[PDB]
């Protein structure tokens, strides 16, 4: 009911007195048109004349906040999937660059559904673990460490005594193969095969 | 935990209005207030006190009304007085039941005790149909009418049936 | 009012203004009952002219449905029970089986609740080790490496020197299928069993 | 309260506008009193007139949906334990069973949150080791292998070759219905204990 | 006018009608002191007879949930810390206890991010191994098994043959990362240390 | 009626009731101008009361909690970035720093993928490992015990007989005060390199 | 399988719901419930009882609803 600056919004059947600017931040949104007056407005009712909307939602909130401030919203229970699903729909123009990461990050998660872990064997003498263990690289996690004997002195105090095994996830998007048209790389791979 | 002083203070007016309801009066009280007050104290485990208070007011009402009216009545309408007293008791018990369901669904089940409807029925049985004087009065009077009825004499069979229904 | 071609469905209390025609599709849907005015109704209000919709739109949405504007489908975070009941509300036993298979797919690719995992033992000796550890098959994950007692070369470098137990989490089949009708396959399985 | 075909409950200060008929599903629940417009339950509000229920709207959701459309949908962002408590408040035994099944599914899925988790150890040598690692059950996850000292030769081809500790994320059933012993079972347990 | 058997309380913007009994969980609570009129209170909402106090209703949520229901369950998406702040402002030691227990439960549930995680070591013989892994306690997860040399009875089948290592997500502390110490415990700890 | 001693704000169209002084805890906030009775308001309405605050009420929660009792609240559904936006809207510098720390703690585990996990190696014998694991440090997880092959002092009952590697995930903010080391730190680093 | 102890109650409820549908009533009936009822009452090889009840109930609907409106106007 446009009788003053506050107008009636229909959610849950209730009529809320909201100012124009809480409905108006860009011409793309649906709440904008309810603050514009025209004789084609068929959202009028016979109770008080409030304007009816479908909204009785569960995910409009944080992404309306996103519209109002322009930073993609990821929660500790709603990750880049939540961006990728709702923040896209509420039509924030800046998300197109942002959601791409949300898309890649999402891919970077879904790429590990067919678990892709880079696995590395690092031979270490016993005295040589704690250093490179303590200086493990970022994103590189320790996974296994297997003893091994040696020909001389049973293995201890020799370089062939332990094999650490570590793994790192991929942030890569899902793939089915990797290919480059360079023939000499293939030559080098085949040469190093034997 | 919560302090019980004002809980008991309002519980006094609650029980007084409960007794008013027991007398089939609801024109001098707010039913909503009684419902809310009675419901509230059950959540926080005061239902023992409510159970005992209902027990004692039901017992006192029974003793002071049903037994007195039954003993004051003379036979050949002793059944009529007993029947109408039982009907008033059942109406009062039903209206009391209307006040309480939560206790009658949660407290009595979790305490594994008798429902206030069933508890009041037990009290009525103990104080009317199993109480010595009233029981023997009823028994001899029923025996007399069912003897006289076989003679062709005029007796009211509905009252006899109703008394037997009360019995079983 | 809701006695005319327009109606105000009180969905979650919210007044949804809609034509009777878009809601009168067939009686399979619940909504057809509410819009069609008939005697013996107890779901309607004459104080405002609205046919109540007792279902708030909180699982009126994930309903698997077609032929209007909305959305559906179980997600990787959408409840299994809601989608299952919404599929059963749309009958067909084939629909029930396919929705169960879809839930088993979305739960078994990560193998949680179907909990479907594949395990292998690779017999590799020491020199070869870092090879298949580094050249592991993508979509897999290393789990354990265990040496083997040996009688040649001081217990090191036997023709069998290490078992690399590897694994991967995924559905063998997203449908959870088992049992083959080929009797020759059964014959061969029994032959290779002993 | 005010008379209407629906009823407006002040569930935790929140107005639930739901039809009276959907609340007649379980007279054995507190709601069926709140729907009485006659002086069986009288409750009002000095602002709207809504009936007053001192039960949360937090877990009232799934229970009300179970009352409305016959199936519970516990949102996977709210404690299933809270839904079980709300089911207890309205003491709907079928609803109790359903929420307990949900909690069992949780505990099987969250067996690493401290709840039921089953473990076993197999004994095999390498020949059968590959076979039963390969033919490991779906649901049982390999957790560790270990060698055991072999009196034959130094290593492999001894019956005592490899223990295989395996695990499975098993459902924890809420107590009061499970883990109930029997007398003859205890007799046999005492017989086999020695 | 402003007080009855029930009382209207304006926590945040919203107004809840709640009995004076329910609002108090201990007579030291500020809410109870606000239930009856005090000469100190000046600012209040006399428009509807509801006292004005300034706190978030979201953390009043679990507080009123415990107060009405007698059991505290804090939602997995809401800060138990916010509930604790609400309780500490309202000065309810009972709520302090539950928030403490819930925070211990959460720290068990968040025992992956840094918060104490219980770990224990058990001995077992080769024979006993299957039993004590099989009879390993519910609520505990097996973490590791290690074979050791046998100082008695040949090289295998030793009363000290395998070290099992298990764990529990719930921390061993009486509360969180810090518990109020006791001096005699330290005395005995020093006694056993030497 | 806007203010007599109490202030009714309209935060993003959502009415909230508080007092001038709760906002006046920090007299530098943006709400200072809004609450105080002055004709500096660029958004207000006296036709039905309440100043117009066109801002997030969803992320106004933790900010108002800090404004009332100087404590930040980190919900699981809360975008720490979003509450940072609101805090910088309401100019709480310490809250800004704390929420930045929360954001970076969350990113170092979740959005930057789990990274910089701290790994340590600890020499223990049985008599030491039993209580070391039993006295396992707070916020630290056991990862693997391994038995080192030993010939000196048998292969058992030796202070150097077992290596226990443990870890602690860093959901940790990288240091903004300077995560880049100074010149003397690098001097000592190269000294300790060999 | 074959046991008549439970079939009677679910059968009468199912036929009552079928009539309610015949009496133009689905605003209080859930299709999932009735569908499950029909399924459990079928798969236990009581499909002859449904064939009979179906036949009689469609004839009853034709008489009670169709015939009355056909004749009355």
């Amino acid at each position: 009911g446009s009788v003053s600056k506050w107008v009636r919004l229909n959610v849950g059947g209730t009529y809320f007195l909201t100012t124009r600017q809480t409905l108006c931040r860009d011409p793309k949104s649906f709440l904008y048109r309810l603050c514009q007056a025209d004789p084609d407005l068929d959202s009028d009712k016979d109770e008080t004349g409030a304007y009816l909307i479908d909204r009785d939602p569960t995910y409009f909130g944080p992404v309306l906040n996103y519209l109002r401030h322009g930073k993609l919203v990821i929660n500790k229970d709603l990750a880049e999937e939540g961006v990728l699903e709702e923040a896209e729909f509420y039509n924030i123009t800046s998300l197109i660059k942002l959601v791409k990461d949300k898309i890649r990050e999402r891919d970077s998660k879904t790429s590990q559904v067919p678990v892709k872990h880079v696995y590395r064997v690092l031979q270490c003498q016993e005295e040589e673990l704690t250093q490179m263990v303590s200086t493990m690289s970022d994103g590189w996690k320790f996974e296994q460490l297997v003893s091994i004997g040696s020909s001389y002195n049973y293995g201890n105090e020799d370089q062939a005594e332990f094999l650490c095994v570590v793994s790192k996830e991929l942030h890569n998007t899902p793939y089915g193969t990797a290919s480059e048209p360079s023939e000499k790389a293939k030559i080098l791979q085949e040469r190093g095969s034997r | 935990t919560m302090d019980e002083k004002y809980v008991n203070s309002i519980w006094d007016l609650l029980k007084n209005a409960i007794q008013e309801i027991q007398r089939k009066n609801n024109s001098g009280l707010s039913f909503e207030e009684l419902y809310r007050n009675a419901y509230t104290m059950v959540l926080h485990k005061h239902g023992e006190k409510l159970y005992t208070g209902l027990r004692e007011v039901v017992t006192e009402h029974l003793i002071n009304k049903v037994r007195e009216d039954v003993l004051n009545s003379l036979n050949n309408n002793f059944l009529q007085t007993l029947n109408q007293a039982w009907n008033d008791h059942q109406t009062a018990m039903v209206m009391i039941r209307d006040i309480l369901m939560y206790m009658d669904r949660v407290y009595v089940q979790q305490n594994n005790v008798e429902n206030v409807y069933n508890l009041g029925l037990i009290i009525f049985r103990d104080q009317v149909v199993r109480y010595g004087c009233i029981r023997d009065h009823l028994r001899q009077t029923l025996l007399d009418m069912i003897a006289r009825e076989r003679k062709g004499e005029v007796v009211d069979r509905g009252a006899i049936r109703n008394a037997c229904q009360m019995l079983m």
